[PDB]
């Protein structure tokens, strides 16, 4: 048997494509899916071992979530250490295992892991959610501890709503745990102290959540001279990632402690949009990495984002937090992911529709025109710098583009609106989501997209990251538009592996 | 054991506080017992678990 | 206002239809809450849409 | 030439299991080990003393380990490659009265909290020769004899013994031929009460309803009266200023009691500044306050005189609005206290809205909210709601309208032909709820 291959490179009509059930640079793993990361900083194996919860699309009615387990030291690489700990019994509490926290003890050489059960149906008398811990020896086998169990009700805390143990050590030696749970109607991240992380007093509540919404997965930390709070809006129509800035932990705690609003910068502390949850950090001492899930679509339809929120667990992501001298954060590409990028690809011209015109590199422009390039590949790095008129134009970024595609799926870059904007185009013009970001006052932008397989994320002269699920997006064709302004693309490398 | 239900036809079944279908959100999330009025066409049209068999009690549908 | 007089003799019909599932209200918790629609006028798109929610309703299953 | 030699010839029955000093009972259709414990016995500490397996059988406990049993515990017995899975309980030594019947009337008013058991039994059969059947979870012996003629004159003690648990019970059958209805109010009594508004509504109350007892928040949390021997609750919180007030410290603890005889099935009528109480009490499924609320203070009242009404559309026929004074032939308009009168915007309704509210619209507030809007304000407001029984529960009235008033600085607030609609709509009210 002669296997034919057909020409692609050379064609630009719309190609329906597959995903793989695995993959490589944004982790998933053959079997199931991930939710909620739970990062951490191997002091002896001097790696990152990243645990998360095996989500599935049929899951069990009354156990389900177990925790499995990544190890990864740069961020590209991923390799599966197994299921780690494992849900209990349908009348257990620890039936569904929530989100948690993992720390190392050098007191007796042991890793813990502070995770949340959920009780399947509870009772009226019955805590809907309590803490619970695994000990580890070598982060191989874990323990559970049967006689721990944080009980949120005792402290007068809410019974169903207490969640995400978040465990740090400070400088005097004594081990916090944040909780974010609700107390009389209003969300409080609580603050239990420690010192051999075995009793626990609760010393107050550390913060109070801003105008009644709730905190998902608190994540406090310092870098250089700032203490941060990521957080994950679980408010419907937010269902996004921010943060708070402070110049100590005293300060930390003043924001926002009855409704200051005190943001950290000009966009409300945003980091990324609809397509990036759960996110939480963890430092190697040289770099800080925050790791999320970029969620699937139902009916594996882009613009079916859904209501209220999207669907729940999907593709690891991972990225890399960058510090300005204001001590504002951004999200940028990690560099392992950056060089893994070595073949290039040849660019050129598919289709001429708009009224642009070419002069080698350089193509300019205007309102109304477009230009569409060759096809993609399962992993891409495109890479390019657009000068615009003004401070006012409306560029945008198209894949899933072919000559017949009735649909394609946009990123428009609008800097009158000093934001960018996913839609969708086509026949149905629908408005998906945004993000806000800085706009460049020389009007100047460095774009650069990461995509593997379905997944790209983009960055915006590392100043904007927008993370999205385009499926089909793989070998396919990608176009740049104008719409209202005038603008000029240069330096166009596509690179893949 | 063939020719089973959808959980679509279910949610269709329930209704709302007026006793009027739900015409744009009934499927928006799975019908509740607890919680959801429903009509009661629905216990002859389809059985569900933890409730009788064609109307037996020896006979109580499990998941 | 014929038409939904005739909607609504179906869905007083399923409203009585409660002779063998009456003691579920007291075992299983379940609400029955199912009325007639009120008789006024109508537009012809949603006098469609309610006679078929009331086709779903009262032939499911039922091929 | 053909066996996989997984060994799978082991055996992982459980013998028996003792903890601490109480062995345990082990069925085997249902792998299920039930230990029975002292009622007072803590079970958060227990500790495995021994645990007898089958001949090279492995389990995932070990004997002396320290395990909290607050909740069942699952266990793997393992021999070899064959494995089974048991769930032990451990149960402390309970004696509870399910269900009891005065051999005529099956329900009845039953609360274990406080062991008390009201019933309405109608006076017209003799007290003397009433005997009592009841229903008991297991294995519990109740003193008094099942089906026993006793006289229920008195309030009757049962006590309920199994093995180290013993209880008592308290059973009070009373009637007049007319169901009892209590009014709640802030503290004391009606005649020591601060809140004119309350007390001439409390006062109304007692001169029309037959039959009518108040009850305070004090005397519910110490258990000096029991919500479930009355049917219909009638509360009409009212602060003297302010938006959104915070309610009573003592509401607040009462708030269990209170939902508990929600559960158990009493109407509620919750009128003025008393609707954030059905977020507490759990009956709004969205378990969220009304939005809008302002207040204020009675000692200078407006007066306007605009006709403030209500807008009935498709609720004429709810019983509530029955046997009204309407002005002219539009039945639909409802008026209230029109003219010159003393009245105080101390409303608290919900917004149909999107802007600030979750309630874009009518079929969003009622799939959220999960009740019915008998009226209307004539801005898009709901300011009387209906909560339907959602398990076996109560049903509940909310009154969120300035309309609805009792006192004010006004003299003879009853001298202006339309505040009458306030006693009709209050008395179809309890009258719809004592059914
Ligand atoms: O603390 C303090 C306080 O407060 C509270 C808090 O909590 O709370 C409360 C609240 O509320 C609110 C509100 O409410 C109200 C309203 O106004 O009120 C209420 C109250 O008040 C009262 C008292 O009295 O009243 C008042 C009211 O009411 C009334 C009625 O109703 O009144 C009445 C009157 O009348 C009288 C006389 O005079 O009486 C009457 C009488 O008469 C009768 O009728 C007869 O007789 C009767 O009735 C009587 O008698 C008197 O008396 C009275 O007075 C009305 O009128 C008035 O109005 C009452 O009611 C009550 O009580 C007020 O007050 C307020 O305001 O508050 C606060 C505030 O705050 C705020 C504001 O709002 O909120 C917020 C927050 O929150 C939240 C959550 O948390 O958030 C959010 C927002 O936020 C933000 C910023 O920051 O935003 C954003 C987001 O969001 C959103 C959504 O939607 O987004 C969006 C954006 O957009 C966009 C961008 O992104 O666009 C785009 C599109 O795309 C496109 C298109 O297509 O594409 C294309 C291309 O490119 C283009 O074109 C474009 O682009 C997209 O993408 C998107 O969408 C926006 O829109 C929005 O926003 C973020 O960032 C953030 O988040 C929201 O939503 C929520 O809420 C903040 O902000 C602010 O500040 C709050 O908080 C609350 O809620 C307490 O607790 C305390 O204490
Ligand atoms: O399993 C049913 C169906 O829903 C999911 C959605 O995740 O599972 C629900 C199940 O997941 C748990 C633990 O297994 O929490 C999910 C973990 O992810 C976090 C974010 O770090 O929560 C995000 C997730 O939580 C949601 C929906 O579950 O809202 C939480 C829910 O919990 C209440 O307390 C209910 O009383 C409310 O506060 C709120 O409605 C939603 O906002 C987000 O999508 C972590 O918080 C958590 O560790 C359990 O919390 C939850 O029961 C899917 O797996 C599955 O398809």
């Amino acid at each position: 048997p002669i296997l034919t291959q057909k020409n692609w490179d050379g064609t630009a009509t719309y190609f329906q494509s597959s995903d793989e059930h695995g993959f490589s640079m944004y982790y998933k793993p053959q079997v199931g899916f991930v939710g909620a990361p739970m990062p951490f900083y191997d002091p002896v194996a001097k790696d990152f071992k990243v645990m998360y919860l095996q989500d599935y699309r049929p899951n069990p009615e009354a156990t389900y979530h177990p925790i499995f387990g990544v190890a990864t030291k740069d961020g590209a690489t991923y390799e599966s250490l197994g299921e780690l700990i494992s849900c209990g019994g349908r009348d257990e509490q620890d039936a569904a295992i929530g989100t948690g926290g993992t720390i190392y003890n050098p007191a007796d050489k042991l890793y813990y892991t502070f995770y949340t059960g959920n009780k399947f149906k509870p009772s009226s008398d019955q805590n809907a959610q309590v803490v619970m811990v695994a000990t580890s020896p070598d982060f191989k086998t874990w323990t559970k501890n049967r006689t721990f169990y944080l009980k949120g009700d005792t402290y007068g805390y809410d019974k169903n709503d207490f969640r995400d143990p978040f465990l740090f050590q400070t400088e005097d030696g004594v081990y916090h745990m944040l909780i974010a749970t609700r107390k009389n109607g209003k969300g409080h991240i609580a603050e239990f102290t420690s010192a051999d992380l075995k009793e626990w007093e609760s010393a107050g509540t550390f913060m109070t959540m801003m105008w009644d919404r709730f905190y998902e997965c608190p994540d406090v930390f310092k870098m250089g001279d700032w203490w941060y709070l990521i957080y994950s809006e679980q408010a419907s129509f937010m269902r996004k990632v921010q943060y708070f800035k402070g110049r100590t932990l005293e300060d930390l705690k003043a924001t926002t402690a009855n409704d200051a609003g005190i943001w950290p910068d000009n966009r409300e502390g945003m980091l990324d949009s609809r397509a990036f949850y759960a996110g939480k950090t963890a430092s190697d001492g040289t770099n800080r990495y925050i790791w999320g899930w970029c969620p699937t679509r139902a009916g594996n339809d882009n613009g079916n984002v859904g209501d209220v929120e999207p669907e729940w667990a999907g593709n690891l992501v991972a990225q890399r937090l960058i510090q300005h001298e204001d001590g504002t954060l951004t999200l940028g590409v990690p560099d392992a992911i950056d060089r893994k990028y070595t073949s290039a690809q040849e660019v050129k011209v598919m289709a001429k529709d708009g009224n642009m015109i070419e002069s080698g590199k350089t193509y300019t422009l205007g309102e109304g025109a477009s230009v569409i390039f060759n096809r993609l590949k399962v992993h891409n790095k495109i890479s390019f710098t657009v000068k615009t008129a003004s401070n006012t134009d409306r560029f945008g970024i198209s894949f899933v583009r072919g000559t017949d595609s009735a649909s394609w799926y946009s990123i428009h870059v609008n800097a009158d609106e000093g934001k960018a904007n996913f839609e969708k185009d086509g026949d149905d013009a629908k408005y998906l989501f945004d993000n806000k970001f800085n706009i460049p006052a020389d009007n100047e932008y460095r774009v650069t997209i990461y995509s593997d397989q379905s997944v790209c994320v983009t960055y915006i002269n590392d100043q904007l990251s927008f993370t999205n699920r385009i499926y089909q997006m793989q070998k396919n064709p990608w176009s740049l538009c104008c719409y209202k302004g005038e603008i000029t693309v240069s330096d166009v490398q596509v690179s893949t592996y | 054991d063939f020719h089973k239900p959808s959980q679509n036809l279910v949610n269709a079944f329930k209704t709302d506080s007026q006793g009027k279908p739900l015409f744009s959100t009934y499927d928006n999330e799975n019908y509740e017992v607890a919680t959801d009025n429903v009509d009661p066409r629905l216990f002859h049209t389809v059985g569900m678990p933890g409730f009788p068999y064609k109307y037996n009690e020896g006979y109580i549908i499990q998941k | 206002t014929d038409a939904i007089s005739l909607i609504n003799e179906v869905r007083s019909r399923a409203a009585g239809s409660t002779m063998l599932i009456f003691n579920y209200k007291e075992d299983y918790g379940v609400n029955f809450k199912v009325t007639p629609y009120d008789l006024k006028a109508y537009a012809q798109d949603e006098a469609m849409k309610m006679l078929k929610w009331e086709r779903r309703v009262e032939f499911g299953m039922e091929s | 030439d053909f066996k996989s030699g997984l060994r799978l010839d082991g055996d992982v029955w459980v013998n028996s299991i003792r903890l601490d000093e109480y062995a345990g009972t082990v069925d085997y259709q249902n792998k299920a080990i039930v230990v029975g414990v002292p009622y007072d016995y803590d079970i958060t500490r227990m500790v495995v003393t021994e645990m007898n397996l089958s001949e090279g059988a492995k389990a995932s406990i070990a004997i002396g380990e320290t395990i909290d049993f607050s909740l069942p515990v699952s266990l793997t017995v393992k021999n070899g490659d064959v494995q089974m899975s048991y769930t032990i309980t451990v149960k402390r030594d309970e004696a509870k009265i399910l269900t009891f019947k005065l051999n005529d009337t099956y329900v009845g008013k039953v609360d274990q909290l406080s062991k008390t058991i009201s019933v309405v039994v109608p006076l017209t059969v003799d007290i003397t020769q009433l005997k009592g059947t009841f229903t008991v979870t297991d294995g519990a012996t109740v003193t008094p004899a099942s089906g026993s003629i006793q006289d229920f004159t008195n309030p009757v003690t049962y006590t309920a013994t199994y093995r180290s648990a013993v209880t008592p019970y308290v059973v009070t059958v009373t009637q007049g031929n007319v169901i009892p209805t209590a009014f709640v109010g802030t503290a004391s009594s009606v005649s020591l009460l601060t809140s004119p508004e309350e007390k001439a509504a409390a006062q109304w109350m007692m001169d029309n309803v037959s039959m009518s007892e108040y009850i305070s928040f004090k005397d519910v949390v110490d258990g000096k009266v029991d919500l479930g021997k009355y049917t219909a609750i009638w509360w009409h919180f009212h602060a003297d200023n302010g938006d959104n007030p915070p309610l009573p410290d003592d509401a607040k603890a009462a708030a269990e009691k209170f939902k508990v005889y929600y559960q158990n099935g009493g109407n509620l009528l919750l009128t003025r500044y008393a609707t954030f109480y059905i977020a507490n009490l759990g009956i709004a499924k969205d378990e969220r306050v009304p939005n809008n609320s302002w207040g204020g203070n009675e000692d200078s009242p407006e007066i306007t005189s605009a006709p403030w009404s209500f807008l009935i559309t498709g609720s004429e026929s709810h019983p509530l609005f029955q046997d009204l004074r309407w002005k002219d032939g539009d039945k639909s308009t409802v008026y209230t206290c029109d003219a010159g009168y003393a009245i105080t915007n101390s409303t608290a309704q919900w917004h149909i809205g999107t802007d600030w509210g979750g309630y874009d619209d009518l079929n969003a507030w009622r799939n959220l909210t999960g009740g019915i809007d008998l009226a209307h304000g004539g801005d898009g407001a709901v300011v009387i709601a209906e909560f339907e029984p959602r398990s076996n529960s109560g049903r509940t009235l909310c009154i969120g309208s300035g309309c609805y008033d009792w006192y004010g600085k006004g003299v003879d607030a009853s001298a202006d032909y339309y505040h009458y609609n306030v006693e009709q709509m209050t008395l179809n009210a309890i009258n719809y709820l004592c059914k």
